[PDB]
Formats: C-alpha cells, sequence, structure tokens
C-alpha cells in the first residue's frame, strides 16, 4: 500500500526547506 | 470580503512603510526550552518577566544568515510580520537584535504542529481537512491581497491553538511582490512545477501548495514522495497524480484543478480568483464567514496541562546563547 511505502520511506519526518 | 481587505490593506501599508524596530531586549526574557532548530537559527519557549507571558523566540545567527545568503529574505520576514494581522497568522510581539543575533518574539502556540497530530493520527477525515484548508484559503486571500507570497505552506508550519484553529508560522520566504519572482525556495514535496523548472512564478505556487496540503491532510501521505528530491520533482512535473479510493469525488475534482501543472488553468490563478476555490463543491458546506470569526466547531482541541507546557513539541539539545563583544553584521541588517 502507498501508506506503507510512505511510512517506510525516509521522508516521514520534518521536511527541511530548500534554497541553495 | 472586498470591504474587509481594503481596510486591512490600509493598516498593513502604514506599518509596511514604517516598520517598528527594537521593541525589546534579550534580558527581559527568561530562557525556558528549545522548541525547534535547524538552518541558521532556533526557536525557544521563553517567559517575559514584565507580563509573565510565554512567547516563542526565534533567534537567527547573523553570520550564518549571511553564509546562506538569506539576508534579504530575513529582512522580508520581519518587515512583513510586523505589519500583517489576521486570526490565522501567528502574531509578532517583539523584535530586536544584538551583536550576534536577530530576534523575533512571537505568540506561543502550546498546541504544537499539525504535522505531529497528522503523523500520529495517520490522516484527517474530509470534514477535518476541509476545516483547516478553509482557514488556509482565507489566509492566502488575505496575504495575496496585500501582494504577499507565502511560499512555504506545510504541516510543519501550521500550529493548532487552544481553540483547535490553525496559526501559520515561518515567514522566512514571504515576500511582497507584484509580478513575477524567481527565487528557488520552499520544501521539495510542496514545490510547484513552475519553481522546479525555474521559469518565473507568481502567487499561483501558493495555491498549488494548498493542493498538496489538502491531499496530505486527507490521504495521510504527499501526492508526490520519494527518498531523494530529484525523484520527487520528476513526479511533480509529470502531470500525474493518484487519489486514494476514499477521496470523495468533489475532493478529487478540487485537487485536479489545484494540482494543475498548467498554471494558466490552475484554480486560484484564474479569472475568478479565490472564488474558484471558495465556490467549489467540496466547500459548499463551508460557511466562510463563520470560519473567520472562529465560531465554527473545531474538530480537535489539543490539550495542555498549563501555560509553558511543551509536551506537544519534540526535544532538542540545548546549546548556549552567545553574544560576541563585537557587532557582527551591522550594515547588512541595519533596518531590522
Ligand atoms: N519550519 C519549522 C518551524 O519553523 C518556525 C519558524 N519560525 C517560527 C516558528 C514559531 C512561531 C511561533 C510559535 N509559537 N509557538 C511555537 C512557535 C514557532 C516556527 C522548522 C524550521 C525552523 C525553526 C527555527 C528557525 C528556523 C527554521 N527553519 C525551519
Amino acid at each position: 500500500t502507498t501508506y506503507a511505502d510512505f511510512i517506510a520511506s525516509g521522508r516521514t519526518g520534518r521536511r527541511n526547506a530548500i534554497h541553495d | 470580503v472586498k470591504e474587509f481587505l481594503a481596510k486591512a490593506k490600509e493598516d498593513f501599508l502604514k506599518k509596511w512603510e514604517n516598520p517598528a524596530q527594537n521593541t525589546a531586549h534579550l534580558d527581559q526574557f527568561e530562557r525556558i526550552k528549545t522548541l525547534g532548530t535547524g538552518s541558521f537559527g532556533r526557536v525557544m519557549l521563553v517567559k517575559h518577566m514584565e507580563t509573565g507571558n510565554h512567547y516563542a523566540m526565534k533567534i537567527l545567527d547573523k553570520q550564518k544568515v549571511v553564509k546562506l545568503k538569506q539576508i534579504e529574505h530575513t529582512l522580508n520576514e520581519k518587515r512583513i510580520l510586523q505589519a500583517v494581522n489576521f486570526p490565522f497568522l501567528v502574531k509578532l510581539e517583539f523584535s530586536f537584535k544584538d551583536n550576534s543575533n536577530l530576534y523575533m518574539v512571537m505568540e506561543y502556540v502550546p498546541g504544537g504542529e499539525m504535522f505531529s497530530h497528522l503523523r500520529r493520527i495517520g490522516r484527517f477525515s474530509e470534514p477535518h481537512a476541509r476545516f483547516y484548508a478553509a482557514q488556509i484559503v482565507l489566509t492566502f486571500e488575505y496575504l495575496h491581497s496585500l501582494d504577499l507570497i507565502y511560499r512555504d505552506l506545510k504541516p510543519e508550519n501550521l500550529l493548532i491553538d487552544q481553540q483547535g484553529y490553525i496559526q501559520v508560522t515561518d515567514f522566512g520566504f514571504a515576500k511582497r511582490v507584484k509580478g513575477r519572482t524567481w527565487t528557488l525556495c520552499g520544501t521539495p514535496e510542496y514545490l510547484a512545477p513552475e519553481i522546479i523548472l525555474s521559469k518565473g512564478y507568481n502567487k499561483a505556487v501558493d495555491w498549488w501548495a494548498l493542493g498538496v496540503l489538502i491531499y496530505e491532510m486527507a490521504a495521510g501521505y504527499p501526492p508526490f514522495f520519494a527518498d531523494q528530491p530529484i525523484q520527487i520533482y520528476e513526479k511533480i512535473v509529470s502531470g500525474k497524480v493518484r487519489f486514494p479510493s476514499h477521496f470523495s469525488s468533489d475532493l478529487k475534482d478540487l485537487l485536479r484543478n489545484l494540482l494543475q501543472v498548467d498554471l494558466t488553468k490552475r484554480f486560484g490563478n484564474l479569472k475568478n480568483g479565490v472564488n474558484d476555490i471558495k465556490n467549489h463543491k467540496w466547500f459548499a458546506t463551508t460557511d466562510w464567514i463563520a470560519i473567520y470569526q472562529r465560531k465554527v466547531e473545531a474538530p480537535f482541541i489539543p490539550k495542555f496541562k498549563g501555560p509553558g507546557d511543551t509536551s506537544n513539541f519534540d526535544d532538542y539539545e540545548e546549546e548556549e546563547i552567545r553574544v560576541s563583544i563585537n557587532e557582527k553584521c551591522g550594515k547588512e541588517f541595519s533596518e531590522f
């Protein structure tokens, strides 16, 4: 399930903003 | 609406043209606990001795702001924040600076980040997501009416106050702009195609972000995610999005238009403006007036055992606040 793929991905924590 | 804005724009303009400076000093605050950190600064819970009030203090390292070339952005944040005023924007109480740092003292939101409740609960019901989206919809109508572009909408920047209503934080990328802008900024999962392809964009990038938010709030995950940024950008520009089977038909329809890679057809940036969003089916049940007044029933009321409680916030190492004996970046930040 996508929910499972998300939860297992390295992107479930606080996401940093980007710029340079 | 137009009656309201007009007057609001007049109060903003006055402050915008004559921003207040140095309205406090560090020694008038009691350091209590770091509530977040990162980039070039941190945010601490703090107590004001005169009033006994608690505030969230954002301390930015002047020298680090310069290494990351965020001087103008930083000046943008304070100048804009001291001049705006809306129920869903966190209030900037005081601002000042010393030899080493810039300081922005704001109203403390004990409730914590939406991100936290969202991740803990998994996903919000549609009536719950709609209630939060509506608040964002109005904040963007307010902001955009003032020529302001927010640029970093996400669960991590939305706090829940005592009444269960959202309070937007972090104006690090906010900017008053009439016309096209080009700065590359934001958070990966939320970047409009316009930004990633670096082709000059406008307010429309905010509306696209609202679309990512609603999807994430309702689904439990971003419509575009992957381990490395590049992978995520390929998805955003593909013009392909999938909706969980539980998303209502109107919800799917609303998002199709919001996550429209074709910024000349994407709701919000159309001829009818925000009304293409406010008059959408998924919103028919929404009393837009009621929400602004906060008289609508909040779907969730966070809990706190008292003022100064930080249980809704994670823990971070406590470094020390050092102010050099020499002024560090005077000229670069003279207007702050
Ligand atoms: N975006 C996240 C959150 O940011 C914020 C920024 N600026 C004020 C707030 C805030 C404002 C008001 C408020 N009342 N209670 C808590 C509270 C918090 C949050 C993390 C991130 C950073 C934290 C620190 C520095 C730079 C950062 N860059 C990203």
